[PDB]
């Protein structure tokens, strides 16, 4: 778990510094948001976390 | 937000397909007008031959 | 005898020299007695080489330096003015505050000044440019510090109790577009140099 | 008909425009948005999420 | 797990505070400028000082 | 609309309002600009409840307030003006310099040369009634900084490479000396007092 | 576009007739159901309690 949340934060920071891109628009931010989710989910550490 | 944003895209639609119709019969109008600005000129030639 | 100016307007406009700036929503009086007489503060300010604007939907008399003859150079030369320039963490929780108080005017359009936001709001911004110092308490400390400037600049309300904190609607005329432009302008060059 | 419909759900973009045909642009521009967004796709993932 | 939902939330706040931009015209175009001028700013370096 | 005023002139009433004084021996162009045009500049400066007086023999003119003498109450708050109280070192630091203003002025007539003194005369009057602060060091560095913050003030200038400050001759126009003396009065009793 | 309009603040009374000049009638019948009865009865109830 020093590890899981360490990952989740870091994928938050991404998508702070990820969403200020203007060339993201809504539909590219929601998008964005359910892909790194999952995708986090989809490591070894998200599947323990799940 | 979501769904606030298919409703008013729902209701768009319509709006563009009735535009897209109303804009054919816009241009089907324009030169069928432009008959009018050339009939009696060619009769008018065609009375002269 | 000798020709005093009206009481009351020399008060107005001494105060709003002290403050360089002033609202109606709080100092009411004030506002509408310059409103009264606009030509003549302004007439009371030229010799000072300093300048007045208007917002009337706002209510904000903010002063501003006169530039019919000074050095373009900066307006900050100028002996008066007292605050020192801006610098670019400031102009960085300048922009931050800027979209959170047009974000705030969307709500109610221009309404009143109470612009009101969270700090714990401000600090996750920050920490994305100015990064991650690994204690919550040195970040607060950090950003507390920028907010005592900008107050020192006029742009923001002092902290209270809530942890909130309003946003002068002076922000409206320094992060004007026009400003934002010339600025976005001027780093853009800088980082094309930075290469 | 069609149009004052969509400006019933609007929320802050149409509103700074007309309700007849000099405004259509306006609106072509919003429905163009909105399809380019391709939010309301989301919708069943999102609940879900 | 507490901080990964703190993570989470944290970042649902960024998207629900960005995704309500219906905006008029000048708030419409000031927003952009800000957006560029903030995308441009991650590119310096901050940790420096004299930066 | 209005003719600009004379861009001398502005740049005199500015400057002069930098530092609320103007002197000959050292601004021969401001000071000449005022002289010959005072009505102008007391004008500019009559909305802002703002006045000057001048010494000519000394070669300097100086800001004041121009409300007049208990308009309404015994002492005057202004809006732009702070009425700091030095603390206890600068009050006997300014009055022994003020005393040693107007002994210079008796030997040498009023502002035939402006007044001098040098660090060797200075530290030992000093620690006559403040002490030893810790070492030479420290003696010298309040001192410096003692006479830093009074230019700040205006009162003085910095040592020259001689360490020796020069007075400025504003030093004759202070506010309260009936204070200053009570103070030194007070001064003169503990220094025989405590020894 | 003012009846479109009337319809947005309808309550139960207009929504179940179209929106066109054959549905004027209906609209006139709730336009006089108001004025005559509804109006004044509901104004006593308010101003009674």
């Amino acid at each position: 778990f020093r590890r899981v949340e360490d990952s989740w934060r870091e994928a938050d920071r991404a998508l702070r510094q990820s969403i200020i891109g203007e060339q993201y628009h809504r539909g590219d931010i929601v998008e964005r948001l359910l892909n790194d989710q999952d995708a986090l989910l989809n490591t070894p550490e998200g599947r323990v976390f799940d | 937000e979501l769904e606030t944003a298919r409703k008013q895209q729902q209701s768009l639609q319509p709006v563009a397909l009735s535009w897209e119709k109303y804009q054919k019969q816009e241009r089907q109008l324009a030169d069928w007008l432009t008959l009018e600005s050339l009939l009696p000129l060619w009769f008018a030639q065609q009375a002269s031959h | 005898s000798e020709t005093r100016t009206l009481q009351k307007i020399r008060e107005a406009t001494q105060e709003l020299l002290k403050y360089g700036l002033l609202e109606e929503a709080s100092k009411p009086n004030l506002y509408r007695i310059v409103l009264s007489h606009p030509e003549e503060v302004t007439r009371i300010l030229e010799p000072l080489d300093l300048d007045i604007g208007i917002d009337e939907i706002r209510g904000l008399l903010y002063v501003k330096v006169r530039l019919d003859e000074t050095p373009a150079q900066d307006e900050w030369a100028h002996p008066l003015v007292r605050r020192q320039r801006l610098n670019l963490e400031q102009s960085l929780l300048v922009a931050i505050l800027r979209q959170h108080f047009v974000a705030w005017e969307q709500e109610s359009g221009t309404g009143a000044s109470q612009a009101q936001i969270a700090i714990d709001d401000l600090l996750p911004q920050l920490q994305i440019y100015l990064g991650d110092p690994g204690s919550e308490s040195k970040e607060r400390t950090r950003l507390l510090t920028l907010l005592d400037q900008l107050k020192g600049h006029g742009l923001v309300t002092s902290p209270d109790a809530h942890e909130r904190i309003v946003i002068r609607p002076i922000i409206a005329h320094l992060a004007d577009p026009i400003n934002l432009q010339a600025l976005l302008a001027w780093l853009r060059e800088q980082i094309a140099q930075q290469t | 008909k069609r149009m004052s419909e969509a400006k019933r759900v609007d929320t802050g973009a149409l509103v700074e425009a007309g309700a007849d045909l000099d405004d259509i642009p306006v609106y072509l521009q919003r429905l163009q948005e909105l399809t380019e967004e391709a939010l309301p796709e989301k919708l069943n993932r999102f609940l879900d999420y | 797990s507490q901080t990964v939902l703190q993570a989470r939330a944290r970042s649902e706040r960024d998207v629900r505070g960005f995704m309500k931009t219906g905006l008029a015209a000048e708030h419409h175009r000031v927003g952009h400028l800000l957006n560029e001028f903030l995308n441009l700013a991650l590119k310096l370096d901050w940790q420096r000082q004299m930066i």
